[PDB]
Parts: structure tokens; C-alpha cells; sequence
């Protein structure tokens, strides 16, 4: 629809056209160049919140949306419209697909999961650590639809794992470990973090050690 | 120390010819004669 | 025929041996009830736990490095090539009975006995508990910790979730191949192949079971004999001379005590063992070397050492033909500090001159550059752990990952003198806080004076005093002084009666007079005691 | 202590690995190596799937 293209770039005029330029450029040095990205990056990058953002820094954090899902579709669509890339991916009612990713198999997304990218983030899908401020986010508070759209078109230091390099068959087995790894309860006690020993430690000495040395003192005397 | 066999910046290559690969003498532990029959 | 039926194979046990002299002399040692001297008790009391659960784990683990498809009951595991250590692990995890629960009671048992013996290090250094007598029993402690250190290593690698995958990849044959002329011997004699060679976990198992904790427990046997045999020390106070043990005999009180204490500390690791998850290695896959976490850290006993690995920079050596790696300098340093920590006092035997027989302790603030000394250890022990989860503390704490690996590589090396300065200080000033309270008294509230405008602290005194607002001042003795009155007698008694409800007032003064009565009749044979050692 | 010690000590260098010059020790050798002369080796990715292919 037209309209939607028209209102796509009402909201693209008043907020972003300082770092993208009005043409769908990139403003040297203040914003990157945005045609090509398409509708699934706009859909990740608006629908998690990063890009409506606000300097630029180490990386560019997760934030509440700045827009919803009415205007999401007029935005990917204005974006694809000017350029053209990868489609967030479209259910048998025309909006976001977010239930239908989720793939049939989980120990394949395990094993591809872990092997092609749980080096950045963690085994199942915490934070991890990156070079120069940069980090991986956390995997727990994240839309089905924006983890197929964020490994489709990688927006800050993650490789894109594209259409081709993974097939869609496994970034919907891929998202279907990760919202069953992020959202199975820790089988066993309080999940100290996901990542195991430097928790584990800090909770031995802290909740374990602590109360053993309370015990130890109000045992004893002291002299 | 910095390790010796490092930095050298020649004319940055000529793109690498098309793998014309040769055939395996791994597998020729064989000859395939004109075949294997009764007759 | 419940006592006379104790008096007869009591008298069959004294018929048959004749016991009675080696035990009387057991059951009339005397243990202190300083409560410090409990610590070293916690790395005994978790480690019969580690028998107790480790045991267990036996005969369910299976070592093996032949690739096994899973096939049981783990979902997002199916059909994924493991080695058969991580299966059976995952089997220990998720089929048998209660099986998890001892596995991480396991896990936390070793977590509480590698953090206790680093807890009773601290105690017996800084309290001074390891010259003249006692050196070869800090050898033999030091030995028994850097083998509860290798042998827990051992531990969360010997199944073969890939998180303790690269740990064994990192460390076990990273240092071990930087090693510079027999390095790739060992490494290969160690492995007896590569990296996955197939006989590297059931040797770590053979290491782990039997091994390593063999020499472990003969260490603690050898080492609860010297504590037991040469007596035990003990902090000077008011009836400790050089030369005796006060305390409590180990039959009535020592020994329920200590199996309640034995009985609490496996309270709390079976509370932890099952609210705390730990080593989730479902959450960690098997080990495939081309997969790795973010965290990749190792267990906290041990990341101290490869945390010197990423703050050691970057400083490598080439001579003619080789290459020292990087890996080289650690395992020197690993070398350095054990070097350092094992022959610790000796060292300082011969920088102090203490040629002497100590049993008294020494309060850690009236010894102050070895207390600072043990502190840059304690801070660079903290700096080297923690900028060992330089990666996850850069993660949450938001942080540079490089900023906090350069904050722990400039931190290892003036933290360590910042800590000594404020340790050496702090030392000394505490020590001027307890000598303060002997020339002037304990501090209470204000009374002004009363024809002038005045403002005095009504110090309560502690020796005894002259006739003027003066004390006759006390000579320091090593012993902790009350700077409360509070610790004194004074307020120290509420209704007797109940939470709820009071009970009559006889009764309270029958309850106060006698405990009153019985506190001074403590004080008065211990300071009676004091006076026959002197007098 | 030989006989304890010598059933450890492999030689790290004992050529192991077939290798295109001929039999390589195994720190100078990967399975990125030609075994014979130029050979396709193909840069697979693992499509992490149970076994088949
Ligand atoms: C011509 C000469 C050359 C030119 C010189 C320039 C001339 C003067 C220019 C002025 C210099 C610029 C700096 C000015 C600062 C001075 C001001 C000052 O200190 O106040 C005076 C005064 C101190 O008195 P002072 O004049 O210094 O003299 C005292 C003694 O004479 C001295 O006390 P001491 O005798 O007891 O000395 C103690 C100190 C000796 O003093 C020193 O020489 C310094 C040594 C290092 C210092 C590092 C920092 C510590 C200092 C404390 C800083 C805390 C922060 O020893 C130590 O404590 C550290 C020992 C180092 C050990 C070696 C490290 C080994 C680490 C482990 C190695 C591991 C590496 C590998 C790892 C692998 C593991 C296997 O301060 C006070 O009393 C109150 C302080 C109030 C603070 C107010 C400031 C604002 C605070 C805001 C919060
Ligand atoms: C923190 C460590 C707390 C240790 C408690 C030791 C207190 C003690 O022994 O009193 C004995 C005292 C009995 O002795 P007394 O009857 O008063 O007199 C007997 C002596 O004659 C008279 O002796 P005294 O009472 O005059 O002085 C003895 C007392 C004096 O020590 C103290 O003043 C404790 C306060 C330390 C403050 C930390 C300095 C931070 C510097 C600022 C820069 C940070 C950036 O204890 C010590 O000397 C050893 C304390 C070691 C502190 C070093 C750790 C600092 C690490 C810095 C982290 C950054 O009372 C107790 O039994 C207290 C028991 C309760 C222990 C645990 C309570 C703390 C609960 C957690 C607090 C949360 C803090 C968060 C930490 C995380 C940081 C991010
Ligand atoms: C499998 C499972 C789930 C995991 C493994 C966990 C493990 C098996 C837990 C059980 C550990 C163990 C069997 C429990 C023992 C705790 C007991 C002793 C409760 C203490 C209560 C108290 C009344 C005991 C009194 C002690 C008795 C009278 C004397 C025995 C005694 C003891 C117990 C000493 O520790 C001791 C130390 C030094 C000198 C002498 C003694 C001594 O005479
Ligand atoms: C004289 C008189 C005054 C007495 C007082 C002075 C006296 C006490 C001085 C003490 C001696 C002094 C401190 C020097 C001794 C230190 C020396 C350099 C020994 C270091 C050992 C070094 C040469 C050999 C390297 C071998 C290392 C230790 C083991 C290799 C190694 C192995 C085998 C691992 O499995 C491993 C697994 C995971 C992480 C790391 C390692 C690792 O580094
Ligand atoms: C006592 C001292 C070590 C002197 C020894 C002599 C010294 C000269 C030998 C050379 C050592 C030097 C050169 C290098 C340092 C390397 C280091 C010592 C490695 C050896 C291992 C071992 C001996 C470590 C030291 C002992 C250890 C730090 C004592 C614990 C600290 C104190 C005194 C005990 C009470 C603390 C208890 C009440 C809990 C309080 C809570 C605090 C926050 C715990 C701090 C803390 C710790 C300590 C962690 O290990 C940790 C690990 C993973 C996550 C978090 C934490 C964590 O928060
Ligand atoms: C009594 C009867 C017996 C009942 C059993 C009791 C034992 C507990 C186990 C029972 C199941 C509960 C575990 C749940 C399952 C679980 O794992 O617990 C998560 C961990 O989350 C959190 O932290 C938030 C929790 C905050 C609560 C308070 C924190 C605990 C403190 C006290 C621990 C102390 C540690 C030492 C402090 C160090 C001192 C420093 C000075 C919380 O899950 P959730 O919040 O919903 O979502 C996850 C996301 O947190 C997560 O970021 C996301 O990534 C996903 O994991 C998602 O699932
Ligand atoms: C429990 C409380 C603990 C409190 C500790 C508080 C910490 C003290 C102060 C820390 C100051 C940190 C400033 C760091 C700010 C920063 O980011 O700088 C970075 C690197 O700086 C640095 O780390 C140097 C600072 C080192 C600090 C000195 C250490 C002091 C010791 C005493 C503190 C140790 C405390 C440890 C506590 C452990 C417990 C002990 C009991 C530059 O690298 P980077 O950002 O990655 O690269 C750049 C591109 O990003 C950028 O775009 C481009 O423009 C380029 O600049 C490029 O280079
Ligand atoms: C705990 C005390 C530590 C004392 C260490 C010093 C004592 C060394 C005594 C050993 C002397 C040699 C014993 C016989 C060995 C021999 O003849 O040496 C041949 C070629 O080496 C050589 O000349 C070089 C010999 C120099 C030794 C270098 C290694 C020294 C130390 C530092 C290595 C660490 C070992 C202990 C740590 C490991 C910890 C384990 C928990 C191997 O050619 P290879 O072809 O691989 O033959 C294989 C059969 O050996 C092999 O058993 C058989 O399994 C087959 O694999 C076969 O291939
Ligand atoms: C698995 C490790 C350890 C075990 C089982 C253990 C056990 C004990 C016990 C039960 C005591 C008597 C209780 C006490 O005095 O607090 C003690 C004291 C002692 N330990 Fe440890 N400890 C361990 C770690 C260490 C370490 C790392 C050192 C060094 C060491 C050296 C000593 C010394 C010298 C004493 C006598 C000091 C004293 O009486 O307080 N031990 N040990
Ligand atoms: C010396 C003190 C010991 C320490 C510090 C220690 C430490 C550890 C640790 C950290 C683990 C990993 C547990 C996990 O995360 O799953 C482990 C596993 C194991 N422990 Fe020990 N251990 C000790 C003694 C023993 C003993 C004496 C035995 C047996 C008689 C034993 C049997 C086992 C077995 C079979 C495993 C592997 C099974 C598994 O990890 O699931 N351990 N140990």
C-alpha cells in the first residue's frame, strides 16, 4: 500500500533524517547508509528499540521501542521500498510471524546455536563480552520474529548470517532452541546466570561460605 | 619480542587461478579392467 | 541390659586391647574455642562429603572419549555426537534418582572445600600459625592445597561439557605445550596423542577418583596428625601461657561440636547443593573443539591462573629456530607463587630471625608488614580472579573488555602496593586503637563536669585505677581488649521470662544470681590460674 | 621409575600423519593439509544436523 510507504516516511522525516540523510544515505561519520538493510533489519533494529538512538558510542544499546507494530510495517516497508534486502518473514494473516519460527527440531538449533554463534553470547543465549565496549545482549527478552531478523541482517558486529549461509529450516531451528533455552527453567536450583563457575563462585562465598563462617563463629568463642 | 615472519606488504595478490584438481591416487589400490562376469 | 551390657563389652574391649591409656589421653586433649580454629575444620568436613558423594558419582560416570549419540531422555541433546563421559554425566544428571542433587552437592562440596582451605590459609597465616613447630604442617598444607587444586580441575573437566572443554584446551595443554624444551613431551605423555586424545579423561578419572585424592587424604592424615599430636595452638589471653592448650577436652564438648559443625556445613551444602543450580552441562554441549562459551572461564580456585593468563601481555621469545610462548611465563608463575606459598616460612625465618618455639598465636594486627604482605596476596588473589571474569563482569558491569583487562594488568601490579600501604597502615592504627584503650579506658557516654562547662567521655577502665581520673595503665599481652562496655557486664540482662511472657520474679533472680554467680566463678579460676603460672 | 615413566613418553615428532611431502608429525599437520598433491578439500560448513550428511 502506498499509504503505508507515505506514512513510513512521515516517521522516517521526523526521526531519523539527521543520521540517514532524507534519501535513505548515510551521513558520513553520524549515521551509516540504510538502503539494502530492508525490512527485516528495520523490523530488529525499531522493534527491539536499538536504532531510534540517541549517540554514537561503543555499541548502541537495547531501549524500549520507539515505535509499534502498526508503524513497523510502514517503516520496513518505506526502507524496502527505497532499497530492497531481506523481509521479516509473514504468517497466513499478513502480520509478523512470531509463532510460526519456532522450528520442529531443538537439539539441531542446540548444536547450531552453539556451534555458529554461542562463542559471542553464551550457551543459552546470555550476554557475553565483546572487544572494545561492545557486548552481546541477552537472548531472554526477545521476540521470536527479531531473532530470525537479527541473525538474517546482523546490525552491529555480528556477522549476518544470511538466507544462504544458514537456510531457513535452521535460523527457525535456531530460534527454536533459543526461546527453549531462554525460557526453560533452570532444572536444578536458581539458575546463577546462565554462564556457570564465576556465579558459582560468588554464591559460594557470599551465601555459602558466609553462613559457614557464621556457623563457624557462633560456635566458637572468640578470644 | 614480535615474531619474525610477519608484515609485508607486496601488490596485494593476483586472485587465486580456479582449482583445477588433480585426480586421487588414494583411491588407486585398483584397475578397472573390462568388467567382472560368468560367461 | 543397656549398661550392664555397655560394662561388658566394655570390659571385652579393655580384655582384648588395652586401650584405656591412648584413649584417656585422647579424650582429655584440649581443643581452644577460638572460632577461627573451626575453619580449617570446613575444608576437613566438606571433603568427607566429597568421599561421600564422590563415591556415588563412581559408579555411575563413565570415562570414555567414543562418540555416542544420545538417545535417552534430554531433548535439545538428541542424536548430537558426545563423548560417552558427558553421556553418562547427562545420566547422572537426568536418570538416576536424586542423581543431580549429588552431583552438584558434589560440585558445591568442592566449592566450599577449595574456597575453606583458601579461608584456613588465611587464618593460619595471618594469625601467625606456621613458624617454628608448625612449618612442615604448612608444607604439607600447601601441597594438600595445590592438590585440591588440580585434583578439582581434574573434577569439572572429567565430563567433557565444553565450557571445562577449553578450560582443559586453555590450560591443561595450552601451558603445558608452552613449555620450552620439554613442553610437547609432557604435553604428549600427558595426552598420549592430541588435544582429543582418547585416553585423556579416564586418565584424569584414574587421577581423580583414586590418585590425586589418595595422596590428598594421606596428606590430611599425616596433617590432622600433626595438629592432633603436637598440640594445637592456640591466641594468648588471660590463662595462656607458651606452654599449655585452654579450652574444652574433646569428649563432652569438642567432639559434639565439632560433629555439629560437621552435621551444619553439610547442612549448607545440601541446601545449595539443591537451591543453586551448578555446572549445568545439559546448558553446555559436548565438547567439539570448534565451539566455545563467552565465559570459558574456569573454576574460581583456579581463576587465578588463567586470569594471569589474561592480564600476563602478550610477551613472547624467539631464539634460534623456537619460540617461547606466552603460556611459558604462567607456568613459571604458577612455579613463582606455590614456590612462594609453600616455602613461605622459611622465607620469613630468615628475614625475621624467629628462631624460636611460638604456640601462642600472633593477632594479625601486631604483626603488620606480614599482615600487609598476606593482604597484597589476598587483593592480587582477588585482582587475578577478578579480572578472570573479565569478560562477564565487562558484560554486566557495562565495561571496555580491553578497560578491564588493562585495569587488572595495572592492578596486579599497584594494587598489590596500595593494598600493602593501606594494610601496613591499617595494621598499625588498629594496633594504636587497642593500646589507646589501656592508657585511657573503654568509652561510654558523657557526663559534663559540673561547676565548669566540660565534656568528658567517662572512659570505664579496664586494670586497676588511682585515686584521680587516671587508671593505672595495662601492658598490651596479645589478646583481643573489649573497646564496649557492652562486651562488658553492663545491660546484659533482659527478662529471663520467655519471647512471650514472663516468668516469675523468684525465678529470675534465682536464673541471674547463679549465671552471674558461675561467670565469676569462671573469671576467678581463670585469673587464679594466671596467678599460679606467675607467683 | 623408566618402567613407571616410559610407557608415558610418545615421541611427539614421530612422523604419524600421511602428508603430500610424506609421513609428517602431527603439530605440523591439521586435515587442512593435501595428502598426496593438490586435492579438493572443501571448505564444508556443519549444518548442525543429527548424522546425516
Ligand atoms: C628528586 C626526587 C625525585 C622527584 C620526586 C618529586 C618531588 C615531590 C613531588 C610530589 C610527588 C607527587 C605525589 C604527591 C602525593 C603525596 C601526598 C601525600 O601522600 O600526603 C602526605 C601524607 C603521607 O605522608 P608522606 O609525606 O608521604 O611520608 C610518610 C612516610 O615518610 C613514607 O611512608 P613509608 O615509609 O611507610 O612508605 C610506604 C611505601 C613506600 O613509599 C613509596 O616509595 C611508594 C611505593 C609505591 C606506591 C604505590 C601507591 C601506594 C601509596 C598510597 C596511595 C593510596 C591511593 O611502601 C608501600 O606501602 C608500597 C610498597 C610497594 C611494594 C612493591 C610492589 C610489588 C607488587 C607485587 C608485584 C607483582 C607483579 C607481577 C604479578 C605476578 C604475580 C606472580 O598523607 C597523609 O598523611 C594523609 C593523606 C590524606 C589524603 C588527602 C588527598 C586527597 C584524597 C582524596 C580521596
Ligand atoms: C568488608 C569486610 C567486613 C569484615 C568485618 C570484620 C569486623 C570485625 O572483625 O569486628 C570485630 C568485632 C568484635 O570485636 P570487638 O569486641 O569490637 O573488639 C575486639 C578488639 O579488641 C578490637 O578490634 P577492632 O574492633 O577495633 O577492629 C577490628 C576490625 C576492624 O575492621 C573494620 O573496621 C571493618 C570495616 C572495613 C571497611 C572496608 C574498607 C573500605 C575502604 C573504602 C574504599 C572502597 C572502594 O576488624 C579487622 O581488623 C578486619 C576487617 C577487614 C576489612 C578488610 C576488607 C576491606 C575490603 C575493601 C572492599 C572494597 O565485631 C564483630 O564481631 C563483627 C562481626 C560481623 C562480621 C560481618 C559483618 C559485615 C557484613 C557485610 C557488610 C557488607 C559490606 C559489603 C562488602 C562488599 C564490598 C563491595
Ligand atoms: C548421598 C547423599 C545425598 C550425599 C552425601 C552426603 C552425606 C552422606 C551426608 C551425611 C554425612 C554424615 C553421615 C552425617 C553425620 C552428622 C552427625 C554426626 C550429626 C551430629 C550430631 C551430634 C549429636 C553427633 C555427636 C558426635 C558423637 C557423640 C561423637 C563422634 C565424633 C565425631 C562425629 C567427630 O566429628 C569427632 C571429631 C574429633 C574428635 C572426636 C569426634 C567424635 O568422637
Ligand atoms: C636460600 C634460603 C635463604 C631459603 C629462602 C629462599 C627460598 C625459599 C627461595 C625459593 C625458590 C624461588 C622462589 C624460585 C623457585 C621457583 C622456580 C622457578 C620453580 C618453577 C617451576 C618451573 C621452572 C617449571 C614449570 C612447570 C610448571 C610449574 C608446571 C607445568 C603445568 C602443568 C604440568 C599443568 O598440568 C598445568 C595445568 C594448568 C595450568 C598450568 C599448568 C602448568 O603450568
Ligand atoms: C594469606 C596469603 C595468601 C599469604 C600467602 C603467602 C604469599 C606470600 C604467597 C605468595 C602469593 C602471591 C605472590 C600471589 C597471590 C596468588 C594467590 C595467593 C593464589 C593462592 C590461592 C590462595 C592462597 C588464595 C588466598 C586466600 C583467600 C583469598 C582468602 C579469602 C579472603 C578472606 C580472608 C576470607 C574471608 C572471606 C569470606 C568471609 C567471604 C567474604 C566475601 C568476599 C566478597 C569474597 C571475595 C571473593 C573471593 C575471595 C573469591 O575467590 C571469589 C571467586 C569467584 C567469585 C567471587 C569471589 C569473591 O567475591
Ligand atoms: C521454597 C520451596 C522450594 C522452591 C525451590 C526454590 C529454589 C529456586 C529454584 C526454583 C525455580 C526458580 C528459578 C527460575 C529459573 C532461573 O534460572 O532463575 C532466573 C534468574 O534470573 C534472575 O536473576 C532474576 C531473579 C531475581 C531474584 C533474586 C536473585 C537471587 C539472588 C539472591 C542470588 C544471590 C547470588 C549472590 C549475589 C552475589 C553478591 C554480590 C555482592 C529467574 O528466572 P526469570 O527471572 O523468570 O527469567 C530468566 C531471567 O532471569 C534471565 O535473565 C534470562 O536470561 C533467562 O534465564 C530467564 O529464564
Ligand atoms: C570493587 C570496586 C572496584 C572499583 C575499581 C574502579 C576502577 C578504577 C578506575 C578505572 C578507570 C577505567 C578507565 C577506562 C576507560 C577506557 O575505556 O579506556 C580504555 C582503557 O583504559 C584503561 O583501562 C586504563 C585505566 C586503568 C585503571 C588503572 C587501575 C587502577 C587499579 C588500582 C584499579 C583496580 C581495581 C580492581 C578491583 C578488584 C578488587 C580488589 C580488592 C581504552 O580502551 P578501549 O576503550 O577499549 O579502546 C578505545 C576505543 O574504545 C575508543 O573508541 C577509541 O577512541 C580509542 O580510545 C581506543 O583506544
Ligand atoms: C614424574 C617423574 C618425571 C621424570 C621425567 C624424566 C624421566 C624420563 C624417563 C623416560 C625415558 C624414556 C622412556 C622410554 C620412552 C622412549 O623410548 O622414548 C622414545 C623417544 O623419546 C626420547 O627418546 C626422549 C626421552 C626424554 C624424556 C622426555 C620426557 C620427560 C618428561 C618431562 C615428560 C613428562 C612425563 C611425566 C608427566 C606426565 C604426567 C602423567 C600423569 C619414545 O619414542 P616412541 O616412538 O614414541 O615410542 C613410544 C613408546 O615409548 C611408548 O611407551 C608407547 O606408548 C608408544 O606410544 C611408542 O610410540
Ligand atoms: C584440605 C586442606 C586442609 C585440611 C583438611 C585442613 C585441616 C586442618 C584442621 C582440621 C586443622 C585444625 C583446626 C584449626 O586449627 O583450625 C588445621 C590446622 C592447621 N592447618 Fe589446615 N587444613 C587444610 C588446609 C591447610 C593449608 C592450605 C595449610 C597451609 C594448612 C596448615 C595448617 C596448620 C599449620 C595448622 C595448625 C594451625 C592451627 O592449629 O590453627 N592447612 N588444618
Ligand atoms: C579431593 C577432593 C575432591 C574435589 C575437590 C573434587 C572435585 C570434583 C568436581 C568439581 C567435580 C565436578 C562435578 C560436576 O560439576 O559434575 C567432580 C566430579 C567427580 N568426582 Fe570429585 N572431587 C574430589 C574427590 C573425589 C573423590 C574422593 C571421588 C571418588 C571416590 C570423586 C568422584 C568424582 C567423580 C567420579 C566425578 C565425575 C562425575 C561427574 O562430574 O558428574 N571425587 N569432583
Amino acid at each position: 500500500q502506498s499509504a503505508l510507504l507515505r506514512t513510513g516516511k512521515q516517521l522516517f522525516e521526523t526521526s531519523c533524517v539527521s543520521c540517514h540523510g532524507a534519501n535513505l544515505q548515510g551521513v558520513p561519520d553520524r549515521g551509516p547508509s540504510l538502503i539494502g538493510t530492508g525490512e527485516a533489519a528495520v523490523y530488529f533494529q525499531v522493534s527491539t528499540g536499538r536504532m531510534p538512538a540517541m549517540r554514537g558510542e561503543a555499541q548502541a544499546p537495547s531501549k524500549p521501542p520507539h515505535f509499534d507494530e502498526s508503524q513497523i510495517d510502514a517503516l520496513g516497508a518505506y526502507v524496502q521500498a527505497n532499497g530492497g534486502g531481506p523481509t521479516v518473514p509473514r504468517d497466513d494473516h499478513g502480520a509478523v510471524a512470531q509463532e510460526s519460527l519456532i522450528g520442529g527440531d531443538v537439539a539441531r538449533g542446540g548444536d547450531l546455536f552453539r556451534l555458529n554463534c554461542a562463542s559471542c553470547h553464551n550457551f543459552t543465549g546470555k550476554g557475553g563480552a565483546l572487544s572494545s565496549g561492545k557486548y552481546a545482549p541477552d537472548l531472554g527478552d526477545a521476540n521470536p520474529a527479531q531473532i530470525y531478523t537479527a541473525m538474517l541482517t546482523g546490525p552491529q558486529n555480528m556477522p549476518k548470517f544470511s538466507d544462504r549461509q544458514l537456510t531457513p529450516d535452521e535460523k527457525r531451528d535456531i530460534v527454536a532452541y533459543v526461546r527453549e533455552s531462554a525460557e526453560t527453567p533452570s532444572y536444578g536450583g536458581y539458575g546463577l546466570g546462565g554462564f556457570g563457575p564465576a556465579p558459582e563462585g560468588m554464591a559460594m562465598w557470599i551465601i555459602g561460605m558466609v553462613a559457614a563462617i557464621g556457623v563457624a563463629m557462633w560456635i566458637g568463642s572468640r578470644a | 619480542c614480535s615474531p619474525p615472519g610477519e608484515t609485508a606488504s607486496s601488490e596485494p595478490g593476483t586472485t587465486p587461478a580456479i582449482w583445477t584438481g588433480s585426480p586421487s591416487p588414494a583411491a588407486p589400490s585398483g584397475e578397472d579392467h573390462g568388467g567382472g562376469h560368468g560367461a | 541390659d543397656f549398661a550392664k551390657l555397655a560394662a561388658a563389652q566394655g570390659d571385652a574391649i579393655d580384655s582384648r586391647y588395652h586401650p584405656s591409656a591412648a584413649v584417656r589421653r585422647q579424650l582429655n586433649k584440649v581443643f581452644p574455642t577460638h572460632w577461627s580454629f573451626l575453619l580449617g575444620e570446613i575444608a576437613l568436613y566438606s571433603f568427607i562429603i566429597l568421599l561421600l558423594t564422590g563415591v556415588w558419582l563412581t559408579l555411575f560416570f563413565d570415562p570414555s572419549m567414543a562418540h555416542v549419540t544420545y538417545d535417552g531422555v534430554y531433548q535439545p541433546l538428541r542424536g548430537v555426537q558426545m563423548s560417552r563421559a558427558y553421556e553418562t554425566a547427562l545420566d547422572i544428571s537426568f536418570e538416576v534418582r536424586g542423581g543431580l542433587f549429588v552431583r552438584q552437592v558434589h560440585h558445591w562440596a568442592a566449592l566450599m572445600f577449595a574456597a575453606s582451605i583458601m579461608v584456613h590459609l588465611a587464618r593460619i597465616f595471618f594469625t601467625g600459625a606456621f613458624r617454628r613447630p608448625r612449618e612442615a604442617n604448612w608444607v604439607i598444607g600447601s601441597l594438600l592445597l595445590i592438590l585440591a587444586m588440580f585434583e578439582g580441575f581434574f573434577g569439572y573437566s572429567l565430563p567433557d561439557d565444553l565450557l571445562s572443554g577449553t578450560g582443559i584446551r586453555a590450560a591443561l595443554s595450552g601451558i603445558t605445550m608452552g613449555i620450552p624444551v620439554i613442553g610437547t613431551w609432557m604435553h604428549w605423555a600427558l595426552f598420549g596423542g592430541d588435544f582429543p586424545g582418547e585416553i585423556l579423561i579416564p586418565r584424569l578419572y584414574a587421577l581423580h577418583i583414586l590418585l590425586i585424592p589418595g595422596i590428598i587424604l594421606a596428606l590430611i592424615g599425616a596433617h590432622l596428625a600433626l595438629v592432633w599430636f603436637q598440640k594445637h595452638t592456640q591466641f594468648p589471653g588471660p590463662g595462656r601461657t607458651e606452654t599449655n592448650v585452654v579450652g574444652v577436652r574433646v569428649m563432652p564438648v569438642f567432639a559434639v561440636k565439632s560433629g555439629a559443625f560437621f552435621a551444619m556445613i553439610t547442612g549448607v551444602l545440601g541446601l545449595m547443593g539443591g537451591l543453586l543450580t551448578i555446572n549445568p552441562i545439559w546448558n553446555l554441549g559436548p565438547y567439539k573443539p570448534s565451539q566455545v562459551s563467552a565465559g570459558s572461564q574456569p573454576d574460581f580456585y583456579m581463576m587465578w591462573t588463567d586470569g594471569l593468563i589474561r592480564l600476563w601481555p602478550a610477551w613472547e621469545f624467539y631464539p634460534f629456530g623456537h619460540t617461547i610462548p606466552q603460556g611459558v611465563w604462567v607456568a613459571v608463575g604458577m612455579g613463582l607463587v606455590f614456590a612462594l606459598l609453600i616455602a613461605y616460612p622459611f622465607i620469613e625465618k630468615k628475614v625475621t630471625g624467629d628462631d624460636a618455639h611460638h604456640n601462642l598465636l600472633q593477632r594479625p594486627r601486631d604483626v603488620p608488614v606480614r599482615t600487609a604482605i598476606g593482604s597484597m596476596a589476598i587483593a592480587l588473589y582477588l585482582l587475578l580472579t577478578f579480572a578472570c571474569m573479565n569478560d562477564i563482569i565487562a558484560l554486566k558491569f557495562h565495561i571496555s573488555l580491553n578497560a578491564t583487562t588493562w585495569i587488572g594488568r595495572i592492578g596486579m601490579v599497584v594494587l598489590p602496593a596500595i593494598v600493602y600501604f593501606v594494610a601496613y597502615r591499617w595494621a598499625i592504627s588498629l594496633q594504636r586503637s587497642d593500646r589507646e584503650v589501656l592508657e585511657h579506658g573503654v568509652e561510654t557516654g558523657i557526663i559534663k563536669r559540673l561547676p565548669h562547662g566540660a565534656y568528658v567521655e567517662l572512659h570505664q577502665p579496664l586494670g586497676p585505677v588511682d585515686e584521680h581520673g587516671h587508671p593505672i595503665p595495662l601492658e598490651y599481652a596479645g589478646a583481643p581488649l573489649p573497646k564496649r562496655m557492652n562486651k562488658l557486664g553492663s545491660g546484659g540482662a533482659p527478662g529471663t521470662g520467655s519471647f512471650l511472657f514472663p516468668d516469675p520474679a523468684v525465678e529470675h533472680e534465682a536464673l541471674t544470681e547463679a549465671a552471674h554467680a558461675s561467670e565469676h566463678k569462671s573469671l576467678t579460676a581463670l585469673k587464679e590460674h594466671q596467678d599460679r603460672i606467675h607467683g | 621409575l623408566v618402567a613407571f615413566i616410559g610407557g608415558l613418553i610418545k615421541n611427539p615428532w614421530k612422523p604419524v600423519v600421511p602428508t603430500a611431502e610424506g609421513k609428517k608429525a602431527v603439530l605440523w599437520t591439521s586435515g587442512w593439509t593435501p595428502r598426496f598433491k593438490g586435492e579438493t578439500i572443501y571448505l564444508a560448513r556443519a549444518t548442525g544436523r543429527p548424522g546425516e550428511s
